[PDB]
């Protein structure tokens, strides 16, 4: 039986070797398309928050093994306390729908989408943010050929930063 | 001591070249303890002699003033590194240069100074912690600490850590030995980023292998796979000299002064073949 | 009927949300109507603090500095818990109602008093307080005995086949008795390998044991 | 009524799942429940959720890396079975000392 | 107007008809930038409503209604 | 209810509560003397006391017992490879060297938990190492001992920082314009001829102005909302405006459902003398 | 050469290892640790001759550090006399190798220092030309925020404040008008250096955290970052020839902490700033040394106690 | 055991809204099967065909099975979601205090951000409201 073992280890071994070059390949195939994705999305994050004054980061954990690739997003909002993860403990549920729609709009130039929906996001915070994302949203949207964006606000205010490509309706 | 001041001030005065090329060899082998070779030491020696219109010197000479320079304003020496193949120590004929100093080292010093990082890491690592932005004080290196970087002493740990590994294993440790060692010490190898180091492990032996402080050996079979072998530098061996490493393994046991007798056999059994005199 | 050890009146000293608080809470069901700006309650962390269940597991607070009133140095946490019924814990010397008050300052470890009736300490020690919380049934170290905000958003959007599942498995000790089972299989596994490597090591003692009978 | 043609509900939503816009995509369309959902959302469901949104041939490979990471992983135990194998190859040199 | 101003799945005019409470909807979308930036109950969830049906969606996903009714 | 009295769950409870707690504190004394029959004893009582558990459902238990149990595996396993290979002979092997290695206990417990273990008990000198094999995490051992004694006294590698070289080598301009005195009524925007779809651009914007908190509004008697030209303040901080958006918020807001399609909308510009809209 | 080059260079290495920066304190148990390896044991030595020999080691090494190129720079320090060494257990450690260690009077340090400006030997000590952009980038806005046209009365409490205030309750204690509501605060830009074009956020975050940890970068209590004790003594006259800044009454002090008023007399307008951008301006040390001396008026013709008081962050 | 305790008590929870149902626990793939009976159906479906009340219900309902099996005498609740209808919210209030004011061995601490001593009654035994003042 070991003599038939003999007989049948040289294709498993010549297949474990062949799947390692598989393997290895496509990983270095992999690396640069979500390299440079996750280098743009950065660029755009860190865009977005010198736009907006407030400080933040993110970076893509690439462990050993593939099936527990993560992504983590590391934001400052205040400058006493440390770069803290997005979770309910560090900041308040403000925060985290600030992050979480400055994350939707990050991902609007590369969504083939044309149109953004999102609505109520003025429950209990303070407008001035959202103020500043919307004008911020104005001014990358002066170039040609921009994705749509729809914006929906529970309230309003007087006194900001208006353009002439917003028009007031229903 | 204004004798030999005052010797050294004639041999400075005699060439400025001499001062650049040693101030330079001094910055390059500070900034990142890195290594020098010997075509980079011509190729700098030439342009401060064609910036300065002065006829290149001797070798020899050069070399016997640049160590004489650097032990006694700083107590250094540029010692070189034998070659590989080849195995007297070649002063004035390596390719591999290194600066370090010949000086006989303290019994109490060290005490004092290893007592001292340990009142601060009562400090620094409270609860899990680091120092910096997650400490409210901004004062976290108290403006005075013999540690100076914060995040190169562990690593300098994890080195030596790994030498003595490297050292009770034959002089022939495996990668998944050494990976296995790691886990169980508690340093994981799954890819996630060291909290201290903030560097993986992969990452950090090919630094390590790249700072040619250990040398790694590769071989090719049927059924053995890609088998990875670990050796140790020759900058190890021109550093870690044999009373360097008693004492470090006698501060390691932690044992009396009385039984240091009879241990010096065992270390250089157990070190096996890693020294080439 | 109701047995003993349940609450009574409720009060919080130099807290963030209340500082100064009082009420009363009944033996059957208990109702509070109200608003309040943080997530957590108004009188959930003061009992889950004096019960002993740690900030760790009610997720509200990273750290003991941060639950401290602000403009106070300590966070004083006072339970009044009713023994005339059935089921008392040493009613003679305890009077009517067991009084436990625990002090959080900002400098040091937590303090802690347990008076009687009358207001007298009897002792200092956690383990009687944990002894006493623990005697009437009460377990502070289950995350689900005391349902908050975040846990409750998270499980009531979970009516799925899968989720419900995950939900139903991570109940109060389910999720623990089945990691615990994975977890001895697995050690028992690296013990049976580990024992045959002591197996063979105790067969080349054998063999070296032909020389020794 | 599309191209003068009656169609039902597949067809619309085939429709608009061929025109990269969709509803249960949550890079297209937010609310206030949707976002405290993906506020709380794990790192590795916010991955596959950025992966849709931008290119599905993502998500092939990625599932055809981790099938075969598997499938490494299965032969890494089956090269363990063949280093005991071998083990007991040299047990078997014993065994022919014996006979 | 342009063939590269629209991206392609983006929607032009709006027609709302017996459907909305305003029952009469023509709303007119600019590819630049449109918002609605009024205050809560003036129509922004009917609107929103009427928007994510027109895909022809799961009602029991937005949670606003249970049938399409 | 028979079944289940509180008293036995309370005795197990406590019994499995001081039962860990012994354990704790024995383990070092099962590693030193090297008699496992501490925990043969620790095993019995385990059975004893989940064969009287046996009729009565107990999950908290549970947990004490898997950590019980693989805490006495780990201890065997490990002891068993730390003992003296010989009777005589102490075979100083790898693992004892990594057990002196890692034998700096200055801070996970010393100064961690404030505890002191106890240092007493040739062939001798092997059971002062088995316990120091409980790390479970990298954030306990002392590596900044080795760091610190590496480049002084072994090394002595001069660590010197060079010095900084190379650093030594639309609305809101029309409201200006026209003034913050001068007042425009809501209904003058809408009113525009020749054109059937310009009426819905003012009456979503100026639906009320009260939560402004600019001044108090005289509420018309009609229901149609007021609009006056004030200064407003502007801040960086957001806080600063959040917490005065905050405290203008507070005041009173009507909530009317009036809503149209302008019946007799023409009206308006009889009163309003205007035939181009304000807003370019 | 026995003795003396040994103990030369020993202190050199020991003042490299701490980054160049070291305690007068530290130097000074450093020395007598040396001094007791030596033959015999100096029970009958007083601080005074301890510290003047240690200047003169200091001295005779400095010389030869200058006829290389380097230099040994000794400037005093901003916070107070005895505020210095109260941050935090004064001496680590007792054990104490002499019968007494103590010292009143420790304020001035010493930092590792060259003359040479241009430096073609060194291109890159650890960080790439980006990094050194970004540095100076960071080092001109850290520059050009140290004046103020307006602050709060908030009055700020982590460490200079009341090192002044009891300074002042001690030469004068009033207590009436030392709360001023107009502060100079050299360190800022906490959160405003995170705005950053051609990199990302994670790499300058943690950057700056190394260089905070590299002896390059303090912050406060708060975490306001600013200026360390090392680069104000590494760029002497960087920080002079770029950008006009004064000095104390002595040859040559850059002051960053101290006293600083400019009400309305300023200096020269030969610049757009002012609050005496040419003279009058005091450390902390300095100004208790004229306040318990003679002319105890200000030298800025003509300035009361009253309105002076305010803090320099 | 635990099972059948929820699945009785699933059971005397759905015969309060005249429905009947449930319960199928399998540890093949980890998948839990619920099925509920709705107004005119005469068969019980799964709850992914169930309305948003009904699924709010059902999950209410399996809380309620989960956490029966405890014997803790003091617990508690705070800002429960508000994702349900108010219609339905209601239903499951008064479902909530029927069940929570028949036994007396535990004792409950509800937090409601709502008001509820204005839509449910008063004279019912074993109900305490309190309130504080507003901010």
């Amino acid at each position: 039986e070991l003599r038939e073992l003999e007989h049948t280890v040289p294709q498993q071994s010549k297949d474990l070797e062949t799947i390692k070059a598989k393997l290895k390949e496509d990983h270095a195939v992999l690396e640069p398309k979500l390299d440079d994705i996750v280098s743009k999305i950065s660029a755009r994050f860190a865009r977005l928050f010198n736009n907006v004054g407030s400080a933040g980061a993110v970076r893509l954990e690439k462990p050993k093994d593939y099936a527990e690739w993560k992504i983590e997003i590391m934001v400052k909002f205040r400058d006493n306390a440390p770069l803290k993860k997005l979770d309910s403990h560090t900041q308040s549920g403000g925060e985290r729908a600030v992050s979480t729609v400055l994350y939707m709009i990050a991902l609007q130039e590369f969504t083939s989408a044309p149109f953004r929906v999102v609505d109520e996001i003025n429950q209990g915070m303070d407008s001035r943010n959202e103020r500043i994302v919307h004008k911020a949203m104005v001014e990358n949207a002066c170039a040609e050929n921009t994705s749509q964006y729809f914006l929906i606000t529970p309230k309003l205010l007087t006194g900001l930063h208006y353009h002439e490509k917003m028009r007031i309706h229903c | 001591d204004l004798t030999e001041d005052l010797a050294v001030a004639k041999i400075v005065k005699e060439n400025p070249v001499a001062r650049k090329m040693v101030r330079y060899i001094l910055s390059r082998g500070e900034s990142q303890n890195s290594i020098i070779t010997r075509n980079k030491l011509q190729s700098v020696i030439h342009e401060a002699a064609r910036e300065e219109n002065i006829a290149k010197p001797s070798f020899s000479k050069m070399f016997m003033d640049i160590n004489a320079i650097l032990y006694n304003v700083y107590g250094f020496e540029l010692q070189g590194l034998p070659s590989k193949n080849n195995m007297e120590p070649l002063g004035h004929r390596a390719q591999k240069f290194i600066l370090l100093n010949n000086v006989p080292h303290s019994k109490n010093f060290d005490d004092f100074k290893i007592l001292q990082s340990a009142h601060t890491y009562e400090e620094l690592i409270v609860t899990g912690e680091y120092i910096g932005d997650d400490i409210a004080s901004g004062t976290s290196n108290t403006l005075e600490s013999k540690l100076s970087t914060d995040r190169d002493l562990v690593y300098k740990g994890v080195l030596s850590v790994i030498l003595c590994i490297v050292f009770f294993s034959k002089n022939n440790i495996l990668h998944q030995e050494l990976i296995k060692f790691l886990e169980t010490f508690g340093i994981p190898s799954d890819g996630s980023k060291i909290a201290i180091l903030n560097i993986t492990i992969e990452d950090l032996i090919k630094s390590l292998e790249k700072r040619e402080y250990i040398v790694r050996l590769e071989e090719k079979s049927d059924t053995d796979g890609e088998v990875i072998s670990y050796r140790i530098g020759r900058r190890t061996q021109a550093e870690l000299g044999l009373e360097s490493l008693e004492k470090l393994v006698q501060e390691i046991m932690g044992l009396e002064k009385e039984q240091t007798k009879s241990l010096h056999d065992d270390i250089i059994k157990s070190i096996g073949d890693s020294y080439s005199i | 009927e109701s047995p003993s050890g349940y609450i009574k009146k409720v009060i919080l000293r130099n807290f963030m949300c209340h500082e100064h608080f009082e009420l009363e809470l009944g033996s059957r069901l208990n109702f509070i109507v109200g608003n309040n700006g943080s997530g957590k309650s108004a009188i959930l962390t003061a009992i889950t603090i004096g019960l002993g269940a740690k900030a760790s597991e009610t997720n509200r607070g990273s750290s003991l500095k941060d639950l401290i009133r602000e403009g106070c140095y300590s966070a004083k946490i006072i339970l009044h818990l009713d023994n005339s019924k059935y089921g008392a814990y040493q009613q003679g010397i305890f009077g009517n109602e067991i009084i436990v008050e625990r002090i959080i300052k900002r400098d040091g470890p937590a303090s802690f008093s347990l008076r009687s009736e009358n207001g007298k300490e009897i002792s200092n020690k956690k383990k009687d307080i944990q002894t006493v919380v623990d005697y009437f049934s009460v377990p502070v170290s289950n995350p689900m005995c005391f349902l908050s905000q975040d846990a409750a958003r998270s499980f009531l959007t979970a009516s799925t086949s899968q989720d419900k599942y995950s939900h139903f498995m991570k109940g109060t000790l389910l999720q623990e008795i089945t990691e615990n089972l994975l977890y001895a299989s697995a050690i028992h596994d690296s013990a049976q390998e580990n024992m045959a490597l002591h197996l063979e090591n105790l067969k080349s003692l054998k063999a070296e044991y032909e020389d020794a009978k | 009524l599309i191209n003068d043609y009656q169609v039902s509900e597949s067809v619309v939503k085939t429709l608009v799942a061929q025109l990269n816009i969709q509803l249960d995509n949550l890079c297209q369309f937010l609310s206030q429940e949707r976002v405290e959902e993906f506020a709380r959302l794990k790192s590795v469901k916010l991955l596959v959720e950025t992966i849709r949104s931008i290119d599905a041939s993502l998500l092939d490979v990625l599932d055809e890396l981790r099938e075969l990471q598997g499938n490494e992983q299965s032969l890494q135990k089956d090269l363990d079975f063949k280093k005991a194998k071998i083990v007991h190859l040299r047990q078997e040199s014993d065994k022919l000392r014996k006979s | 107007p342009d063939l590269s101003s629209f991206q392609p799945g983006s929607i032009i005019k709006i027609r709302l008809q017996d459907f909305v409470t305003y029952t009469l909807t023509e709303f007119n979308l600019s590819p630049s930038l449109n918002m609605i930036i009024g205050p809560n109950g003036s129509g922004k969830s009917t609107f929103v409503c009427a928007v994510c049906l027109g895909l022809a969606g799961k009602p029991e996903y937005i949670g606003r209604s249970k049938k399409v009714e | 209810s028979k079944d289940g009295d509180p008293q036995l769950e309370f005795k197990v409870l406590q019994g499995y509560r001081d039962l860990e707690s012994e354990m704790h504190k024995g383990r070092a004394q099962v590693t030193r003397t090297g008699d496992i029959g501490v925990a043969m004893d620790n095993l019995n009582a385990v059975d004893s006391l989940f064969n009287k558990v046996i009729g009565i459902k107990n999950n908290g238990l549970f947990a004490h017992d898997a950590r019980a149990m693989v805490s006495i595996s780990e201890l065997a396993q490990i002891s068993v490879r730390n003992l003296k290979f010989d009777d005589s002979r102490s075979m100083v092997n790898l693992e004892n060297i990594v057990n002196s290695l890692k034998r700096y206990m200055l801070k996970e417990h010393f100064k961690l938990n404030n505890i002191a273990e106890n240092r007493n008990d040739t062939s001798m000198r092997h059971s002062y190492l088995q316990q120091f094999s409980h790390y479970n995490e990298f954030s306990q051992f002392n590596w900044f001992r080795i760091g610190a004694l590496y480049n002084t006294i072994s090394k002595n590698a001069p660590i010197t920082d060079h010095l900084m070289g190379p650093l030594s080598i639309c609305f809101k301009k029309l409201s200006k314009k026209l003034g913050p005195e001068g007042s425009i009524n809501l209904f003058k925007f809408i009113i525009d001829p020749n054109s059937f779809s310009r009426s819905i651009e003012n009456l979503f914007y100026t639906s009320f102005l009260i939560k402004e908190g600019k001044l108090l509004m005289e509420h018309d008697e009609e229901g149609l909302p007021t609009i006056k030209i004030k200064q407003s303040i502007s801040h960086t901080d957001s806080r600063s405006k959040e917490i005065e958006r905050q405290r203008r918020r507070a005041a009173h807001q009507n909530h009317i459902i009036f809503q149209m399609d302008m019946p007799t909308w023409r009206k308006l510009i009889k009163k309003y003398n205007i035939t181009s809209p304000f807003l370019d | 050469p026995v003795t003396g080059d040994a103990t030369a260079k020993y202190l050199l290495q020991y003042i490299l290892s701490a980054r160049g920066i070291c305690h007068e304190n530290a130097l000074i148990l450093a020395l007598m640790r040396l001094e007791t390896d030596a033959s015999t044991l100096n029970t009958e030595w007083s601080i005074q001759q301890w510290v003047d020999k240690l200047n003169d080691y200091i001295n005779a090494i400095n010389v030869k550090l200058n006829l290389l190129g380097y230099k040994i720079i000794r400037i005093n320090h901003g916070i107070g006399r005895n505020a210095v060494t109260l941050k935090a257990k004064q001496n680590f450690e007792d054990y104490a190798v002499l019968q007494s260690i103590v010292l009143p009077e420790s304020n001035r340090f010493f930092v590792y220092v060259n003359l040479a400006s241009t430096e073609e030997t060194k291109l890159a000590t650890r960080f790439n030309q980006n990094e050194i952009e970004f540095m100076k980038w960071a080092i001109e806005q850290f520059m050009i925020s140290g004046e103020t046209i307006v602050e709060g009365p908030a009055l700020e409490t982590s460490i200079i404040v009341k090192e002044v205030n009891r300074i002042l309750v001690a030469a004068t204690g009033d207590s009436n008008l030392a709360k001023w509501r107009k502060f100079s605060t050299f360190t800022v830009g906490s959160t405003n250096l995170f705005q950053f074009q051609e990199l990302t956020a994670t790499d300058i975050e943690d950057l700056l955290l190394r260089l905070c940890e590299l002896k390059w970068f303090y912050r406060t209590q708060e975490g306001k970052f600013g200026i360390d004790l090392r680069c104000i003594a590494e760029l002497e006259e960087y920080l002079t020839s770029m950008y006009n800044l004064n000095t104390c009454q002595n040859c040559h002090k850059l002051a960053i902490q101290g006293v600083r008023c400019g009400n309305e007399s300023c200096r020269e307008e030969n610049e757009e700033t002012g609050e005496n951008s040419l003279s009058q301006i005091w450390h902390v040390d300095c100004f208790k040394h004229y306040i318990t001396h003679v002319s105890k008026n200000c030298d800025r013709c003509g300035s009361s106690l009253i309105t002076e008081g305010v803090y320099v962050i | 055991g635990t099972c059948f305790d929820a699945d009785m008590d699933f059971r005397a929870s759905l015969k309060v809204r005249k429905f009947s149902g449930n319960l199928s626990f399998i540890k093949d793939t980890k998948s839990l099967e619920i099925y509920i009976l709705t107004t005119n159906d005469e068969k019980a479906r799964n709850v992914d065909t169930l309305s948003g009340g009904e699924k709010s219900f059902s999950q209410m309902a399996l809380l309620l099975a989960t956490w029966k099996p405890m014997r803790s005498r003091i617990i508690a609740l705070d800002e429960f979601d508000v994702f349900m209808d108010q219609v339905n919210r209601k239903i499951g209030t008064t479902l909530i205090v029927k069940k929570l004011k028949d036994i007396a061995r535990t004792q409950t601490i509800i937090i409601t951000p709502q008001d509820i001593g204005k839509i449910a009654d008063i004279d019912s035994s074993g109900v305490s409201i309190h309130r504080m003042r507003d901010p």
